[PDB]
């Protein structure tokens, strides 16, 4: 799922477009007042019609605990193996972004291209800012 | 939308003294039980009650699902209705008691109070700064009006919302801060270097005066469900669509009804109570009926509508007979308003109504034709032989339904009755119970 | 060419204003089944009701199901038409109650018109123009895009608006190939490489598309028809995002979900919305239901209350049952295997079975649409055979016979062919009558 | 005014200090007896000693079951855990109903616990991260550490963070100018909102204006929290709230239940007897309360005289109003109120009695002036013959169209022509089945 | 292939002349004259291919040739031509309906013909070297590839740039790329480089340095049917539902566009239709309701023809309370045409006896011979069969080559049939567990 790349298929083979994904991609920069625009735009014109970016979270938690600490005593690689997959650098930088200001740094000063960043802002989009959070 | 078979019902026909008129709002007939649905309305419209059941019994074809209809259209705007049938409660991916409970949560609602300020003006300069990426997103815009003019600062959303439906620094912005909705009222700038990658056509509107912003109060009306849904879990909103919303635990209940309450402490919100319906409710199993019986108990309940055709009927999921077929626990906490058979005048406007709901002119004597078929069979099949009548009669070029289009209509399509003795008199070509069937014909 | 059982039946061949003639439209008798079926046909394309269902009930090898795909082909490609088994209601990833609503949704279309402007062509010229005042700490401000189009008899520059660079950068459009920009988003895309740039280079495998034909600018008018469960599985499903989840869950399997009432009603306020302003049409159509005594008493309660909706299409069922105990109950003995309820609310359509000459003609006309020739007298034999056994078994046996006579290279039928083919296959009489007489576990 | 449901004028048992029963008291009418036994047993499960008794309601329908289970939780009060249930509820598609009987088992048993926090507050003044040598190197972040300055009243501090703590940062969407509120426990960071020091008319995305934080940025503080034994257990299986991988991707998938192993719950148990033993927890036993018992089969009896016998159960209340029949899930056993002998060898049965023409009487008069009704004093009498003719709950259910009649009409008192109306065009059990016998068309 | 000898392994092809006439004894099948004959005229119905939607149902006692006949079909059959041969008891899934798996079985009998122009130049890499412009836009790469009997240079495009940096190859790898349309792929490593690393690697394979032309010309057909196009266009990446069966009840609308597609390109001319067969052995265990589905799903162009075994005689279908012939609703019969198959007679019994022995490559006599057929007419065929198998084991015991008349008597003693194991059972009832689990397990009383 990360490292997903949409390259291009050759024409010439079996797969089809359907009408499903034949109405997906068109209203990807559609913009307002439009027919098949707005025919494929309920879910946001119900969000802003019943004023659900200034509610109120009514539900939090009780208790909140972090996964299952497995240790084994006397041995440097199971630690080794358990950061490794608790913080995997990959899936870390996926759900996080990179500071702007870092950006210009490894982009202009250093001169790696953009299309070498690690893939980054793949975290899902709170309801509000009131649900982005449990405190 | 369309033509439908309870579309000429618009309301229930009473006065202000609860005593319904012989012919109204599409109703004929049935005082007794329109009497009782009217009281049953001005209870849900006073809202001081809760957990009520009410039974509508009679036979078939007689105007139970009719008196429901009138009721909901009778209730009004912004009051929950939930219809539902017996048969939608055995799900795959819900227990029939988490099921019954989103039914019961469905139907009241809460109204919520909300402060709102509105900004409309003409823009003079937008500035975006975006990293490189394109994650990162903040500016300023510039707006004014013929009076004022102020420098505002945009965030992720705004900025979101003022990429699309694109904005030319001269166009006329409506905003709404709680909502936060963009609409372009038009251009009023009327700038003269224009390049060619755009292709609208904005109309020409005045550039505002008097404020800027402006304080305004918003009404709007969530279910209990939808709130529970939301908070459910993470991408709630998105299930409220699909239908992803498996069985959800108790304490965000308990905690989405403490926070009701505290809402109703303070002001904020208001209970709007409604009515749940369930039509044709003898299809449903013990285990709902002794759910019921706990469910209409509690403070969040509503007006709770069943309606049988039933007698002295199997109860499913037992093995043994109960009037109407529910048990009589139930029975004893419910209120039961029973419907009478139709007279032949009854049986007459009933069909002049339908005709006249599906624009067919009519004549007298394809009237009382229709009559006296209505009568001999059921109401529903002289009602539906009217469309099928002038079809016929329009094939003929006339636009009046007459006696020969009933009679070739009245040929052409069977009866229950006539079909049966038809069945019976050559049940040799017809598979039977054990599966016999004659093909050959000699 | 290739055919299956069917396609010797083209339309119903009623005449205009009229009655049904003998031979028509590979239609041999049947007279007042195929009149009634015509007055429906004209009530399907009045386009007014909603949730009108007939029921069309004889014996087996009747012509039920060629009635119903006669009507199918009355109508027309353009108005949908959903055929359907009576066993397929029943899944194992949503309830039944969710299938039939979503066959339901399946029968009503929506025809859309709409008008599209673009710009297409080679690239002759791609220049990001410098501003006349750069502004400090940044590289390269630019003022406007100058993009220069070549097409087939035409050549038109461009200026463009200067967010359009990293639109063109994300799409890495060179010098040289082809384009699509949408009128008022912009949004460019690479259709492929101009294939008059092919033959300069030894390996470069892209793909190589024609130059385009007309002018760069053209006002196209498109019309798109769909149905409202497209609108319904475009509008659940979500919309295309950068969240993990949507990734995730278009690599997974796609699990069918429980559509809300909610976003049906949401899809149809658009809907209307939109046909009140004149620009989309709606197409209601025919949803077949076949061998419904497959069903259960609960689809058969849930098509009760799904009949009495606003947008119900019309319904066409078929039973070959006589007296028959509904499934899933234990005591209720009905005509054709329907409930009395279900039974109330249609109109039924009587099919009669035929005589030796329409038995000949049937047989004749499916061997002189196989591309079969056949004797006289071996046309005599065959419709003797399918009297004494069955028409369908006398339609099966004419492909034996035409193997048999191929096999003897002779294109006539001759009597000892189909001798031959009746002593080689059996039909169920005479492989009953072995059974019965005979003990070896047969 | 308020909403009145089927209830609600039951406040209590209304005993006295030595445990007798006043007649009319607490919005109880009668029932003296079962009114001191469940007296009785709000003492045992006050005493907090006793695991696993059982006790069960038996009695005809309108007896007044349900209102004794709901007296005992309102004498008990809110400290105590009271989880009410019905016998139809244990038959869930996500799980088998022995767990889900074992997980509302372990939700009736609360705790008390005064935890202490870490937390790091104030007004973000500064925020600079340093990036790192080697940005493709394929093992490490992009940056190494963030210099994150807070300023509260009277204080400044300077802190230095991990990418880790950075991440959940900026995923709170955190800029300059903002109060913010670190939790040292868990890594959590809660965006309190703008800060007041600057201008406040100048946003468009319906912020708060928050003051500066008092006292220092480095704080501790106490929290008495109230959670379930159960609450621990869904936290443990399903880990939400680190800063983790597994516990991030957590939050995001869609919630389902499952079975809990006998293993996590106790280490569970372990855990909380040491949070005991240090004097900072302190249990509170409870009271589950299944309605309906007639409505659970065999295999979930037979679990349940495994699960009574645990060292940890609370007090189970049963109702059921059956004579003599048959259990659900067997064939032959025809055994009192569909409960299984060996079931019923480990219960304390209290016994319900019907009621009288003054005790339904009573109950009216309570329950009109608990609506806000007027009643005559001849209608009452006539709605008192009708309740001993028919049904306690049908003369209860009249009332209210009763007085919508009356108010209909411009009056206030209810007088006997509404109840005849009422009569009229409401219809009961008995007259419906009357109808029902003598009808065409199954009616 | 990977096969051993099976139950029917000697049977390739039915034994018809040109005229449609068995023969007695020939292509491994004995008797059945008539449904022989009959099973000919069904493959030459299907070799016409214009013919769709046929129900033809193979009805006969136990162990007379039923699965035999289909077998001799499906080898009679030819390539390429796809033949679905499935259980009656294999519809009943957990994660898809009846209606799914019978359309999943239809559509995977009825497929397209795709031929498509190779020319691929495979080779073992010299040298690539990379220039890149000033500007950068265009991206040049000297290939140098290499076979063994010579060597080329060609100019590559930035789109194979990108193709190659992308699993990059390191200067000995063996690639072959396709000239008309650009597929690229890494064979592995060649052999003669394989000394110089030391250590293999994770992902690495030695393959042989390609011999001959540099460039080769060559046409594959290809063959497809209905059911991978369905699985294909209903999601992302499809082959794993392929190979793994998680396709999850694919929805109508692709079913729809699909066929709309696969009639135009048949008008195009691009691709052209290839029925088969489908046959479902045990077929009287189907529900109702899969009957009933089975009577709508064959009045379709795009469906097969459908071959059914049944060996009950008057049974109960499943699913109701009542009897049918065949243990099948008397309209799907109607919907049908039966080939009866007839038990056999001495000759026949030895002649199936000995082509058995001989693809077993067991030598018996001509008075085992004779036993066995004796053997065989008294008790079933089966019984036989495998008692020449197991006397062959008894005999090689014994140091012999050929089965003689006391190694099939030590196998007749030893091995039971059901007749003497009846007796044997009905005669110690005591010992056995009944149908109300009573049972006696002490020897003494
Ligand atoms: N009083 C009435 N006014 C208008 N229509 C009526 C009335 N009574 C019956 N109908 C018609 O009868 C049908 C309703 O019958 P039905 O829904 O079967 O009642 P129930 O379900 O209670 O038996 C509808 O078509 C409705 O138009
Ligand atoms: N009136 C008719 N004219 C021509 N063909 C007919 C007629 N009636 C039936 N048939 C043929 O008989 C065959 C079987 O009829 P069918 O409609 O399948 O029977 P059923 O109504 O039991 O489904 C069809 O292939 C159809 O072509
Ligand atoms: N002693 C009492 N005093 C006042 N109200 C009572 C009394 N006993 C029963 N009721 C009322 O009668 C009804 C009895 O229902 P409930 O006790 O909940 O279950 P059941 O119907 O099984 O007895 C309740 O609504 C309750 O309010
Ligand atoms: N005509 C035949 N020629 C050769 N072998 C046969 C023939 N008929 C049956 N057999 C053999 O008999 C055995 C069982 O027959 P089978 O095809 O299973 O019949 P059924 O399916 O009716 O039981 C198979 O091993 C097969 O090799």
């Amino acid at each position: 799922v990360i490292e997903r790349t949409n390259g291009p298929k050759n024409t010439d083979s079996l797969s089809f477009k359907t009408i499903t994904q034949e109405l997906l991609e068109v209203t990807r920069n559609a913009p307002s007042e439009g027919v098949m625009a707005s025919l494929l735009n309920v879910e946001k014109h119900a969000y802003e019609r019943e004023y659900l970016n200034c509610i109120q979270r009514g539900y939090h938690p009780n208790v909140s605990a972090p996964p299952v600490t497995i240790e084994v005593l006397g041995s440097s690689h199971v630690t080794n193996s358990i950061n490794n997959e608790l913080f995997d650098p990959l899936i870390s930088q996926a759900l996080s972004d990179i500071p702007a200001i870092t950006q210009y740094n490894m982009h202009v000063k250093k001169g790696i291209p953009v299309e070498d960043f690690p893939k980054t802002g793949l975290f899902p989009e709170p309801l509000n800012k009131n649900f982005s959070s449990n405190i | 939308s369309l033509i439908a078979a309870h579309s000429h019902i618009t309301g229930l026909g009473l006065d202000e003294n609860l005593q319904p008129r012989p012919t109204s709002e599409g109703m004929v007939g049935q005082l007794q039980a329109r009497r009782a649905a009217g009281v049953i309305l001005k209870m849900v419209q006073n809202g001081t009650i809760a957990g009520r059941a009410v039974l509508v019994a009679g036979p078939p074809s007689t105007g139970k699902t009719a008196l429901a209809m009138g009721v909901s259209q009778s209730l009004g705007k912004d009051v929950p209705f939930t219809a539902i049938a017996g048969s939608e409660i055995f799900s795959l991916e819900l227990s029939k008691t988490e099921a019954l409970t989103q039914a019961f949560r469905k139907s009241i609602g809460i109204k919520i109070k909300e402060e709102t300020e509105l900004i409309e003006g003409e823009v003079v300069e937008i500035q975006i700064d975006r990293s490189i990426t394109g994650g990162h997103k903040q500016g300023k815009l510039t707006i004014k009006t013929t009076d004022m003019e102020t420098i505002y600062e945009l965030g992720n959303k705004m900025i979101d919302g003022l990429t699309k439906e694109k904005v030319l620094a001269g166009d006329v912005i409506s905003i709404d801060k709680a909502s936060g909705k963009i609409t372009k009222l038009g251009r009023s700038f009327a700038r003269s270097r224009d390049y060619d990658a755009m292709g609208a056509d904005t109309r020409f509107v005045q550039c505002p005066e008097g404020e800027l912003q402006k304080r305004k109060t918003v009404v709007h009306t969530v279910s209990l469900h939808e709130i529970d849904v939301i908070n459910s879990r993470t991408q709630g909103f998105l299930a409220l669509f699909t239908g992803d919303t498996g069985e959800i635990r108790s304490e965000v209940r308990d905690q989405i009804n403490t926070k009701v309450a505290e809402w109703k402490e303070e002001g904020k919100a208001e209970i709007v109570p409604g009515v749940l319906f369930i039509d044709e409710v003898h299809m449903l199993d013990i285990e709902c009926f002794s759910f019921i019986n706990r469910a209409l108990e509690d403070e969040f309940a509503p007006i709770v509508m069943m309606a049988t055709n039933r007698g002295v009927s199997k109860t499913r999921g037992t093995n043994y007979k109960s009037p109407h077929g529910l048990p009589l626990d139930l029975l004893d906490r419910s209120i039961i308003i029973t419907t009478k058979s139709y007279n032949e005048q009854e049986i007459k406007t009933i069909l002049s109504i339908r005709a006249q709901e599906e624009e067919v002119e009519l004549s007298s004597d394809a009237l009382d034709l229709l009559t006296k078929t209505g009568v001999e069979t059921s109401l529903r099949y002289s009602s539906n032989l009217i469309s099928v009548a002038q079809q016929i009669a329009m094939k003929r070029k006339n636009n009046t339904v007459e006696v020969e289009d009933v009679k070739r209509a009245y040929l052409l399509f069977l009866d229950s009755a006539r079909s049966v003795k038809y069945v019976q008199e050559n049940e040799s070509q017809y598979i039977d119970d054990q599966g016999n069937v004659q093909i050959s014909i000699a | 060419t290739r055919t299956a059982a069917h396609t010797h039946i083209k339309g119903l061949g009623l005449d205009e204003s009229g009655v049904a003639k003998r031979v028509e439209g590979g239609f041999v008798g049947q007279i007042e089944a195929r009149e009634a079926c015509g007055v429906i046909v004209d009530l399907i394309k009045a386009k007014k009701m909603s949730g009108r269902a007939i029921l069309l009930a004889g014996g087996p090898s009747t012509g039920k199901t060629a009635l119903a795909l006669a009507i199918s082909q009355e109508l027309g490609p353009k108005v949908p038409f959903c055929p359907l088994v009576g066993s397929e209601l029943y899944s194992v990833e949503v309830k039944k109650t969710e299938t039939l609503m979503e066959n339901f949704r399946r029968a009503i279309g929506l025809r859309i018109k709409e008008t599209k402007e673009v710009y297409e062509g080679e690239v002759t010229e791609l220049t990001p123009e410098d501003a006349e005042n750069p502004l400090g700490g940044y590289g390269k401000t630019i003022s406007h895009v100058i993009v220069g189009l070549k097409s087939a008899k035409g050549t038109k520059t461009l200026r463009l608006d200067p967010t359009i660079y990293e639109s063109i950068q994300r799409e890495k459009v060179s010098i040289g190939d082809v384009i699509y920009i949408e009128a008022n988003t912009g949004a460019v895309k690479r259709v492929g490489r101009s294939d008059a740039y092919a033959t300069e280079f030894d390996l470069e495998t892209e793909e190589y598309v024609p130059l385009p034909k007309g002018e760069v600018h053209k006002k196209k008018e498109i019309v798109q028809d769909v149905t409202l469960h497209d609108l319904d599985v475009a509008n659940a499903r979500p919309q295309g995002g950068q969240d993990v989840i949507s990734m995730m869950g278009q690599l997974l399997k796609p699990k069918k979900t429980e559509i809300t009432e909610k976003l049906r009603q949401e899809v149809n306020k658009v809907v209307a919305k939109y046909i009140d302003q004149g620009v989309a049409e709606l197409i209601p159509g025919v949803l077949f239901i076949d061998e419904v005594n497959m069903l259960d008493i609960e689809i058969f309660t849930y098509l009760n209350k799904a009949l009495e909706s606003n947008i119900a299409p019309v319904v066409v069922l078929a039973s070959n049952r006589g007296m028959t105990t509904v499934r899933g109950t234990e005591d209720v003995i009905s005509p054709h295997g329907v409930p009395p309820d279900l039974i109330d609310r249609l109109l039924i359509v009587r099919t009669l079975p035929y005589d030796k000459d329409e038995i000949r003609t049937i047989i004749e006309r499916r061997a002189t649409v196989e591309r079969l020739q056949v004797e006289s007298s071996a046309l005599d034999l065959l419709a003797t055979m399918g009297t004494e056994t069955s028409l369908r078994y006398a339609l099966q046996l004419l492909a034996p016979c035409g193997i048999l006579a191929q096999t003897s290279n002779r294109k006539e039928i001759v009597v000892n062919d189909v001798n031959e083919a009746k002593l080689l296959f059996l039909d169920a009489k005479r492989s009953t009558k072995i059974l019965e007489t005979s003990a070896n576990y047969l």
